[PDB]
RNA sequence: GCCGUUGCAUUUUAUGGC
């Protein structure tokens, strides 16, 4: 990662809290470094802009970069012309992390209540639970994201709290 | 307990040793890392010679669960298993006594 | 004299009609030029879809002078089969309504498509 | 914030003096530090003025009729580089300011909102 | 295996044997039809599974037995069908043959006294399933379920193999053969996808050309893909799809893109083609069979080189919504399930001689 | 297997409606 250039500065700094107000982070830690690789893209993005048009270095490593783009989803392919590529800003990686994309599916009704069910061994995206908020669906994962098979809301265990609930019932009210 | 399915594929006749190596692959949905006892067991109906004429190592199973793969031999006959099996397998499976030294 | 403007082209009717099933994935979509004209009623609407081989065609002439009074956009299509079809369901929906949410996971999508219907309609 | 590359500056009198004489590009060093493409503007206040360093400055005013900037007017007679840009900069919240002029520099920072720069295209946020 | 069966030409079309039978049920989904005397195993929307003998090849097919559920099995764990039943699918010992439908379980039945030997909860309520396919000689059950998935399942242990995900609409069609492999389609994404069970690896071809480049024809001398809606695999080496504008797309293993496509097949009747309703093709031959609701089974001939297809001709005698094709030998048997709706519970329009039942017709040589 | 209709006279064969 990198720190930033000034630590301390007015309209910078409110604007990290309505990034932390929308997605619902913990640390700009988990800001900072999601600039970072937008920082390390971004001088490489300038350098084939100056170089020969058809370039097979802007060609071969040009448009796998710019489909690259196009495969963690985030550039959409109308701009696929190597000029949005300047125009690209921070949110957009923020967008494709795993916790946001809970709740705009449905399914979460709050960015924080999806931070809590990340962490609880539930929703998993192909057959592997993923526990970890960033993990940046790669757009041809999308309708596969769902409750898990155990772990209810899922079913088939009612679960460790709700059978402590059918435990009281049977003891005191039966026998 | 959960219908096992003993997978085996790579099977090769090798009758120099008299033997047929072959990967036992073992899907275990709702199971958790069943045995080396009851896959000697559940191998050996297939060829049909006996449980100690089936030696077997290896399974590092699949992450999260439900696929276990290993290594499984079959000889043709029980003296066979005396000799070319290494000597602490058979310890393992209980054919021999360990002389510790 | 033509009753059937503007009529979409090719590729602009199956990508609509893809924005249309992943809409009826995401329950932002509405079903019946009721609830669609409830739904200009509520402003709640970004546009509206009609369908061209309804019988009769008449029915459904209410909604561009709805749409024009609250600055909808809106596009026929000529399927009311497939334009029932993209909605994820069996038995065909002759106009459809697109509801308002800034939280939706599909908006690009619906950008571009207001950006193609609002190219054609000027 | 909300504000979106391409990003619009304006050159004042005292950036193009520093540029110069101190052989950093206008255009090519202000995608330096922005990181994105710039969209340069002069207004008529400012331009009007290098008339009156003409004799001695030739070079800036034969570097700012250049078609890589572009053409900005406003209607006052009388006005100046300094206090017009200020009246620019209040009604809209979506200019960047460039210029070195610490007496222009404190109207500036006044305004929440307004990105500055520097020394010829070495950038710094608000 | 490749194809190696060449009797396109032996057929003789023009006085095949045509025939047709009225049942006592409304909008059969599938038929599925056992070659070890042969059986014919049929499901509808009327909750019920009929079973037909047909090795009397002049014959209609009589009737054996057959089984109808009801409202008695809501819970899923019940031993009946309490919805619609969508495929139907005999296992090739002529043991076991299983249903499974809009009620979202699998229930494997015995051909010999048809109880219900095996219920299986899919677990999901988007779990529906659509299509059941056999690998041939095998007890290795191909899944298509409704939440985009691919379930294995073995018959005579009963249990699960694993699963494929990857589609991003409902899979509807999948075909197999005698090897572990087979073909999915997912009928809004307009992709088909190639999947080898072992190696875990999918081939992913791509539909989706678009007419405005055939406009581009148009100048040199249509209309839209939207929803691949049938896949069948001919050999080990290619296979083919069917569309919902006429286009019959023939498909290699070693391209991308499509190495035939067939342009209005069906026809039309602004305008509307008709949907490629049915698509099966004899295994390993040259031959196969397209349908519709416009009321002719339209077959083709594979060329030698596998460059080009051409038509063998139409048969009339089936009216109405084409949902399954069976082709059985000896002699060819050819069965067809005509439904008055298509299968996905659809809307069709004002279709000539609504008729429910099945089609018969016997070509020789 | 709901209804109508035809040849065998209905089992058999062909067709129209729900």
């Amino acid at each position: 990662y990198s720190t930033p250039k000034r630590p301390y500065e007015s309209s910078r700094l409110d604007a990290e809290l309505k990034l932390a107000g929308e997605f619902g982070l913990k640390n700009k830690k988990e800001i900072y470094r999601i600039s970072f690789q937008l920082s390390k893209i971004r001088r490489a993005a300038r350098d084939l802009l100056t170089r020969d048009e058809k370039d097979p270095k802007r060609l071969f490593e040009g448009n796998a970069l710019i489909r690259r783009l196009v495969r963690v989803g985030v550039l959409s392919e109308d701009k696929k012309k190597l000029d949005y590529v300047l125009a690209l800003k921070v949110e957009d990686f923020l967008e494709r992390r795993l916790q946001t994309q809970v709740y705009k599916l449905g399914l979460a009704k709050s960015v924080h209540h999806a931070r809590v069910l990340i962490t609880q061994r539930h929703i998993a995206v192909g057959k592997q639970i993923v526990n970890i908020p960033s993990f940046m669906v790669r757009l041809d994962s999308e309708k596969h994201i769902d409750f898990a098979p155990t772990s209810p809301f899922g079913g088939a265990r009612p679960g460790r709290v709700a059978r402590r609930n059918a435990a009281r019932k049977a003891e005191a009210s039966g026998e | 307990s959960d219908a096992v399915t003993i997978r085996t594929r790579k099977v090769i006749s090798n009758p120099l040793l008299a033997r047929k190596q072959f990967v036992v692959d073992v899907l275990h949905p709702n199971r958790a890392n069943v045995s080396k006892d009851e896959l000697r067991e559940k191998l050996a109906e297939v060829y049909k010679a006996e449980k100690d004429a089936v030696s077997v190592f290896g399974f590092r199973t699949q992450f999260g669960g439900g696929k276990s793969v290993g290594f499984g031999l079959v000889y043709n006959s029980v003296a066979e298993a005396k000799k070319f099996e290494p000597t602490y397998r058979l310890v393992r499976y209980g054919l021999a006594e360990k002389v510790e030294k | 004299n033509p009753k059937a403007f503007p009529l979409a082209d090719a590729a602009l009717t199956q990508q609509i009609l893809d924005v249309v099933q992943q809409a009826a994935n995401l329950r932002q979509l509405k079903k019946g030029a009721n609830e669609a004209t409830k739904t200009l009623n509520r402003g709640i609407s970004e546009f509206i879809i009609m369908a061209a081989d309804c019988e009769p065609i008449e029915i459904l002439l209410h909604l561009p002078l709805l749409c024009e009074d609250k600055n909808v956009p809106y596009v026929f299509v000529p399927s009311r089969v497939a334009l029932g079809r993209a909605c994820g369901v069996s038995r065909p929906v002759i106009a459809a309504s697109i509801t308002t949410n800034d939280a939706s996971a599909i908006k690009t999508q619906i950008y571009a498509v207001k950006d193609k219907i609002e190219t054609l309609l000027i | 914030q909300a504000i979106k590359p391409p990003y619009q500056v304006l050159i004042d009198t005292n950036f193009i003096n520093f540029s110069i004489q101190k052989k950093v590009d206008i255009v090519r060093g202000m995608m330096d530090c922005l990181l994105a493409k710039c969209n340069p503007l002069i207004t008529d206040c400012v331009m009007a003025e290098l008339e009156k360093l003409g004799p001695k400055y030739r070079i800036a005013l034969k570097l700012a009729r250049d078609p890589r900037i572009k053409r900005l007017s406003c209607s006052h007679k009388g006005t100046y580089a300094d206090d017009c840009l200020v009246h620019r900069v209040l009604q809209h919240k979506c200019y960047i300011v460039a210029t070195n002029d610490a007496g222009l520099k404190q109207r500036i920072r006044k305004i929440p909102g307004i990105p500055l720069m520097s020394v010829g295209g070495h950038a710094y946020v608000i | 295996g490749r194809v190696f069966r060449y009797f396109g030409d032996k057929l003789l079309i023009s006085e095949a044997k045509q025939s047709f039978t009225r049942v006592g049920e409304n909008n059969l989904t599938c038929i599925s039809c056992f070659q070890p005397r042969l059986f014919a195993y049929t499901v509808s929307k009327d909750l019920q599974l009929t079973k037909y003998d047909i090795t009397d090849f002049s014959k209609r097919p009589k009737k054996l037995k057959y089984a109808k559920g009801g409202a008695k099995y809501i819970p899923n764990t019940t031993e009946g069908h309490y919805d619609e039943i969508l495929t139907v699918a005999a296992s090739p010992d002529g043991k076991y043959v299983v249903t499974g439908g809009r009620d979202r379980k699998l229930i494997v039945w015995s051909t010999e006294s048809l109880s219900p030997v095996k219920v299986i909860p899919t677990k999901d309520r988007r779990g529906e399933v659509l299509s059941l396919a056999f690998r041939k000689n095998s007890d290795q059950l191909y899944a298509s379920c409704a939440d985009f998935k691919i379930r294995t399942y073995s018959i005579n242990q009963f249990s699960q193999l694993e699963i494929l995900y990857g589609h991003h609409d409902i899979v509807e069609d999948i075909s197999a053969l005698a090897m572990e492999r087979c073909v999915t389609v997912g009928a809004r994404d307009r992709t088909a996808m190639l999947w080898k069970i072992p190696d875990e690896t999918r081939l992913t071809f791509r539909g989706g050309d678009e007419p405005q480049k055939l406009l581009r024809r148009w100048m040199k001398e249509f209309f839209c893909e939207g929803s691949i809606d049938v896949v069948s695999m001919v050999d080990d080496f290619h296979f083919i799809t069917g569309s919902d504008n006429g286009n019959i797309c023939l498909w290699s293993l070693a391209k991308k893109k499509p190495i035939f496509t067939e342009r209005i097949a069906h026809g039309i009747l602004l305008l509307q083609p008709f949907w490629i309703t049915s698509l099966y093709a004899i295994p390993y031959s040259n031959v196969f069979i397209s349908g519709s609701w416009s009321g002719s089974l339209k077959v083709w001939k594979i060329s030698d080189n596998l460059r080009s297809f051409e038509l063998l001709g139409e048969l009339s005698g089936a009216k109405g919504v084409v949902t399954k094709i069976q082709v059985v030998e000896s002699k060819f048997r050819i069965l067809a399930s005509i439904a008055k709706e298509h299968r996905l519970g659809r809307w069709i329009a004002n279709v000539s001689g609504a008729r429910n039942g099945i089609y018969s017709a016997v070509i020789d040589q």
